[PDB]
RNA sequence: ACUUGGUUGAUCCUGCCAAGGAAGCACACUUAGGUCAUAGAUUAAGCCAUGCAAGUGUUAGUAACUGCGAAUAGCUCAUUAAUACGCUCAGAAUCUAUUUGGCGGGGAUAGCAGCAGCAACUCUGGUGCUAAUACAUGCUGUUUCUCCAGAUGUGAAUUAUGGAGGAAAAGUUGACCUCGAGGCACGCCAUUCGACUGAGUGACCUAUCAGCUUGUACUUAGGGUCUUUACCUAGGUAGGCUAUCACGGGUAACGGGCGGUUACCGUCGGACUGCCGGAGAAGGCGCCUGAGAGAUAGCGACUAUAUCCACGGGUAGCAGCAGGCGCGAAACUUUCCCACUCGAGACUUUCGGAGGAGGUAAUGACCAGUUCCAUUGGUUACGUGGAUAGGGGUACGGUUUUCCACCGUACCGACUAGCAGAGGGCAGUCUGGUGCCAGCAGCUGCGGUAAUUCCAGCUCUGCGAGUUUGCUCCCAUAUUGUUGCAGUUAAAACGCCCGUAGUCUGAAUUGGCCAGCAAUGGUCGUACGUAUACGUUCACUGUGAACAAUCAGGACGCUUAGAGUAUGGCCACAUGAAUGACUCAGCGCAGUAUGAAGUCUUUGUU
């Protein structure tokens, strides 16, 4: 019932199939690719030369300024925003520099209250803010 | 392993060579070699 | 090539679980975690192997052949006895049956070491052996034939060098 | 070079096939040998194999047989009447297989007598050896062969022939 | 394009041999020969892993080479060369006569056999046919062609050849009741008594038996006329072809 | 074979979003020891300095010539959507060096000797000689055409072979080494490793791709080929493919054995995959030599990069092994080695960046330590009491081609833990600082001067030499539904009727009765064709043939384990290296319950 069930019904169950497939939206992203045109370029991380320092703001009912670089990318020559980490930091930076740049984790989207911006700064200068924030490595 | 055989006539033909200077009896070609095919 | 032989837990933070697996590592004396879930994940192959042998009919070239094979395994490690030895109780079985018949364990029902972190201690420090061959590794599974040949190595215990 | 290959036409649903590979010597054609007639040359050709394809370029003599009496002598080619193929083989003399030209059968002519004076003959045939130039098919392959050989023309096939020239 | 290449693999080696997967990646390649490469085992495998006298394969192309060993009266000093089935192998120096021929399961095994037995072998006609003035001749699983061969004289019949001269003295039928050890696919290295032929059209089958008293086919190729009814013309294995079978 | 937080004042739902488990690239913090495996694929099939990777000498061809090799191995995945790959067949339409078995039958150069020319190269000119298993000579077959017969062989050939004729050189003519034996030719047929041609058939998306195809489809004759064919050129017809998806477009597409995830069904990935087959050498294109090449560490030209120049002219193809530049989130030593495995050769000797071993790396897998046993006092873990290690050090014995490291033996001995959190999903309502600010936070939420979520300390928790963090991806998910969802109102039944492709299609045909535990064997019925086998085939079922590693699985104490194919017996012995699955199609016999086809009738069959 409410499908062709007989024994030489195959070609209709299979064709049927794949229609249904571009419903389903994770096999239409996949697909369509559609991916390709994006800062990320598909790629988890990122690098490149740091343009300045931004201060962008939380939505609602959150206030607070959240304090996000914006950077050039290297092999694209795009520029976006990114997120910075951790109080201070901001200050642990330095302008133009080189940073590496990766996603929000929430596998696309946008993440907490910060609106816009989909991306994190892991690294600068090839040490990592976790180590700089907790300052068991150092910058000239 | 080990084994043993009549006479001295088989270690000193059927054995290889680093047993009998163990027991007690350099890139030079690729080289020097080859200078025989480039000078004639 | 190669093999995972551990598995890791299905969720994390369950009460139950891991108020279980304490009193499993303290009783049998135990490093870690992990060595549980390696003799679960041993467990698993005796009883998956098992269960197939089951559903086959009671008849079938397969079942008579790999039943036999199965349980003279078993009977070797010592967890079958005779009384037992009849294929459904494989499907019995628990980790607390299976981790009594490691050399850590053999040795404490021995007394040789007098505790069950003690004979972790013997073994990990070169003292047991295993019919004159030493046994360095703490969980060697005894076949209950050779259960008898668990006895100091030479060292300390013979020996008597400081 | 030129390719024996045949990947690259359609299909019989009619689709644009397309190459995966280059051209390649499994499957190499050569030019043709183009056989006419006058002076004897022949163009040795190494093949697959090692062998000798000894392609015939241009040929005068062949030997033709009579297959009714049995008896067979190296004749002297003159021209093409006919070929069934193409007219552009008739306006250069290219001897091809299936290639119907006339003989002069000399030693035709000196077998009967020295045989006979059995014999007996076609009344069609007769009316031809007054000229002395019996039509006659080339059976061999002049190019792969490098010889050309052929029986005479007669019988049915002889009034079939006759009506195509006229 | 693929030509014919040297470097045989291990794992693409044949599951006759029993080589390690270890030891090595390369195999030893057979030679051309007679036999095919599936079928056949070389002389460099033979003394290496069977008989054990060569540890090393330096030291097997040693004794081939001092010219001990010989495949079936010739002498043969160009070792890896394949050897496969009823060939007989005379060795020199702490000499000892074997026959090859299968086990059981398919595999090789060296038996050693009584001199007046290892003059001989057998060979199963593949194919007949006729050539140079009205004369019929006959190919073998060797490929000897044996030429000027007697009436009677068809395809999967055995012919018994006295190697010292070049004869074909008996000549075993192919019929009902008649002994046959398989040489390939599944059942390859059984002994069967033939109970049923059965003609196959265009491109044929045969039934088998054991002593022990099981059944089993097989393609008509793969079976080799080993003997008339029962006694066979040849020293067999341990077990005879038989399979154990729990 | 598993659930829990989030729409509400609360409820039960639909419903996703998060949490949660695995691997595979990359970032991070941290680190006693061992064995083993892998490591510039993702982007730039982008570019390359220097060193080296294919050569080859036997007691037996004479530095060269001569013979064979260099078409394999190695690397990479840019083309390619089926022509490739796989799996079945097939050659009666073919070629094949080497092995193996049959059958056979004198003159002219190379090094060597000498005279010169270039800025330069692994270019050479010219003369003066001499070699042969090199080259040419030389005491019935091969090739092709015509005719007459057409096997004891095949499912089948006017095939194999025989005889009678003509032709042609495209030719079999041991003109040969080492001391009676070994070795080397020549030709033809087979054989072997293969190669190459043809057939059937399997699988990634796309209808905002419905018509496509002119050698395109058949036929007759030819050319060409190793052969067959529009492979190509002629004459004659006008055909072929398509809703059972043609044709066109896309691919962040080399195909396959397989790998990851799983209760089953499936699903994603497959450069590599420790193997198989294909393709390519900066981009096309062409060709010689050979059994085999449209070779690329062979040649030729053009183009694009790069470089030298004495300004005339040339020189080079690392997607071989190292190494560098560039590219980027992203990937090691310019070492030692022919001993192991094997390969080339004139060959037990030579050579091999194939291969083997070290060295660097938390990438991956298994193993594993950071102590232990006593008993004094404070509430059984918070100065004593002694023990036992390996991390490490130094010898020597094993080990391997050589180091290292391992495995032993003896002597020295009273520095070894992090990472992530502590509202709920899923261990504090501690004290101190901060006051919708800094900040945390996958999700819900926390922070506005009392913070159980921030920033710190203390205690506690998890997992443990590991542990978080990104993106892709499977499970969770019956939220892709064959098994197996849902459509009155939550998203979802064409406005109605006809209707083709498509899928679906009522009953009926040799049984009853007795012994039953079935296989079966008797009785009731005689329905009386072929003249001891023949009287529909399939699908489906059983059975049989056919068709590496991994997966499952047997044997065996590698000290255990992951692994490996072993290994066990003190008197010369016994073994084992199974089996199943891989699996759809194609092939045989046997069984006919179900489901098909078979069955030209205003009169059919012999």
């Amino acid at each position: 019932k409410s499908k062709a069930c007989g024994r030489l019904a195959a070609r209709k169950l299979r064709l049927a199939h794949k229609s249904n497939l571009w419903a389903s939206n994770a096999y239409r992203r996949s697909l369509g690719t559609s991916i390709y045109k994006t800062p990320l370029e598909g790629t988890s991380m990122a690098s490149g030369i740091v343009v300045g320092k931004v201060a962008v703001e939380a939505k609602q009912p959150n206030s607070a300024i959240r304090k996000a670089v914006r950077v050039q990318l290297k092999k694209n020559s795009k520029v976006v925003t990114a997120f910075v980490p951790r109080d201070g930091s901001l200050r642990l930076i330095d302008d133009n520099d080189r940073v590496l740049i990766a996603g929000m984790g929430r596998s696309g989207r946008s993440v907490g209250d910060l609106p816009g911006c989909r991306f994190k700064v892991i690294k600068v200068a090839g040490f990592s803010l976790l180590a700089l924030w907790l300052g068991k490595k150092e910058k000239p | 392993f080990g084994f043993v055989y009549d006479s001295l006539d088989a270690l000193k033909k059927t054995e290889p060579k680093h047993r009998l200077i163990k027991a007690g009896l350099r890139r030079m070609r690729k080289n020097a070699r080859r200078q025989k095919v480039k000078v004639w | 090539n190669f093999s995972r032989t551990f598995k890791k837990p299905m969720r994390p933070y369950e009460k139950e679980r891991m108020h279980k697996e304490l009193q499993v590592v303290g009783e049998y004396g135990l490093k870690n975690k992990r060595e549980i879930w390696r003799v679960s994940y041993t467990l698993s192959k005796i009883r998956h192997a098992a269960r197939e042998l089951l559903t086959l009919p009671e008849n079938d070239s397969k079942r008579i052949f790999e039943g036999a094979a199965l349980l003279r395994r078993l009977t070797k490690l010592g967890v079958l006895d005779e009384s037992k030895q009849k294929l459904d109780y494989v499907l019995s079985l628990t980790v607390n049956d299976l981790m009594d018949r490691r050399l850590q364990t053999q040795v404490h029902k021995r007394a040789l070491a007098n505790s069950v972190h003690h004979a972790r201690t013997l073994v990990s420090h070169r003292h047991i052996s295993v019919e004159n061959q030493l046994v360095n590794q703490p969980a060697f599974l005894v076949w209950k034939e050779s259960e008898k040949n668990i006895k100091y190595a030479d060292t300390s215990v013979m020996t008597t060098e400081k | 070079g030129i390719t024996r290959m045949g990947d690259l036409k359609h299909t019989k649903s009619g689709a644009r096939q397309v190459a995966w590979r280059k051209k390649r010597n499994f499957l190499a054609g050569r030019p043709s040998a183009q056989t006419r007639i006058g002076e004897k040359r022949i163009h040795a050709v190494r093949v697959r194999g090692g062998n000798l394809k000894m392609r015939a370029l241009r040929l005068e003599t062949g030997t033709f047989a009579w297959a009714s009496e049995n008896c067979t002598r190296k004749t002297r080619i003159l021209n093409v009447t006919y070929h069934p193929a193409d007219n552009d083989l008739v306006r250069t003399n290219t001897l091809a297989r299936g290639s119907v030209v006339s003989i002069d059968a000399a030693p035709f002519k000196q077998w009967y007598e020295r045989q006979f004076g059995g014999g007996v003959v076609a009344p069609e045939l007769v009316a031809e050896f007054d000229q002395g130039r019996l039509l006659a098919v080339i059976t061999s392959r002049p190019g792969q062969c490098g010889r050309a050989d052929g029986y005479i023309l007669e019988g049915e096939e002889l009034a079939f022939y006759s009506d195509k020239i006229a | 394009p693929r030509c014919q290449r040297f470097h045989l693999k291990r794992l693409t080696a044949p599951h006759h041999w029993l080589l390690a997967k270890s030891a090595g990646k390369f195999a030893s390649h057979p030679s051309t020969g007679p036999h095919k490469l599936r079928e056949c085992l070389p002389i460099n495998i033979f003394l290496r892993d069977r008989l054990k006298y060569a540890l090393t394969a330096k030291e097997a192309v040693a004794i081939v080479k001092r010219r001990l060993v010989k495949v079936d009266g010739k002498v043969r000093t160009n070792y890896r060369y394949p050897t496969g089935l009823m060939d007989v192998i005379g060795l020199g120096k702490s000499n000892e006569l074997f026959r090859i021929i299968y086990d059981c399961k398919g595999r090789f095994c060296v038996h050693h056999i009584e001199a007046k037995e290892a003059s001989f072998k057998l060979l199963r006609v593949n194919q007949f046919k006729i050539g140079a003035k009205g004369i019929p001749h006959v190919v073998t699983h060797d490929g000897r062609t044996i030429s000027y061969v007697d009436p009677s004289v068809r395809v999967h019949d055995a012919l018994k050849f006295n190697i010292k001269t070049g004869e074909v003295e008996s000549v075993i039928k192919f019929k009902v009741g008649d002994v046959a050890m398989v040489t390939a696919g599944g059942n390859v290295g059984r002994v069967g008594t033939i109970q049923k032929i059965e003609k196959q059209m265009a491109s044929d089958i045969v039934h088998l038996k054991d002593t022990s008293g099981a059944v089993f086919a097989t393609r008509i190729m793969n079976v080799f006329v080993i003997g008339e009814n029962e006694h066979p013309l040849i020293s067999l294995p341990a077990r005879e072809g038989v399979r154990p079978s729990i």
